[PDB]
């Protein structure tokens, strides 16, 4: 559902979806070439 | 008709190897996604 999300305070606006990226165990985040933030890892559940 | 047959049978050949032209088609398709491209990328400048 579209909603307005703030995770770890990266803030913004969209559908969130699970996903089948591998983040690294460090990584909190992940964007595109554009650099505009596609994955991010919810800091409860630490699912991307 | 042998000679236009050899001929036409030879384009195909002629066309995605000798390369020289069919880059100008890619060279428009590449110019418009890069512009794109920067536009988006440019979201993420500061600007001062
Ligand atoms: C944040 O807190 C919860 C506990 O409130 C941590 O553990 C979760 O606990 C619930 C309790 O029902 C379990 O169902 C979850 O599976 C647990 N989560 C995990 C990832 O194991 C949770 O780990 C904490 N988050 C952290 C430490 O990042």
């Amino acid at each position: 559902k579209c909603v307005n999300f703030n995770f770890n305070g990266l803030t913004g606006t969209g559908v969130l979806t699970k996903s089948n990226k591998k983040f690294l165990p460090f990584q909190q985040f992940g964007r595109d070439i554009v650099d505009t933030t596609d994955a991010v890892r919810d800091p409860q559940t630490l699912e991307i | 008709a042998n000679q236009f047959n050899s001929a036409i049978g030879k384009i195909q050949d002629s066309l995605f190897s000798t390369a020289s032209a069919l880059g100008k088609l890619q060279d428009v398709v590449n110019h418009n996604a890069q512009a794109l491209n920067t536009l988006v990328k440019q979201l993420s400048s500061k600007f001062g």
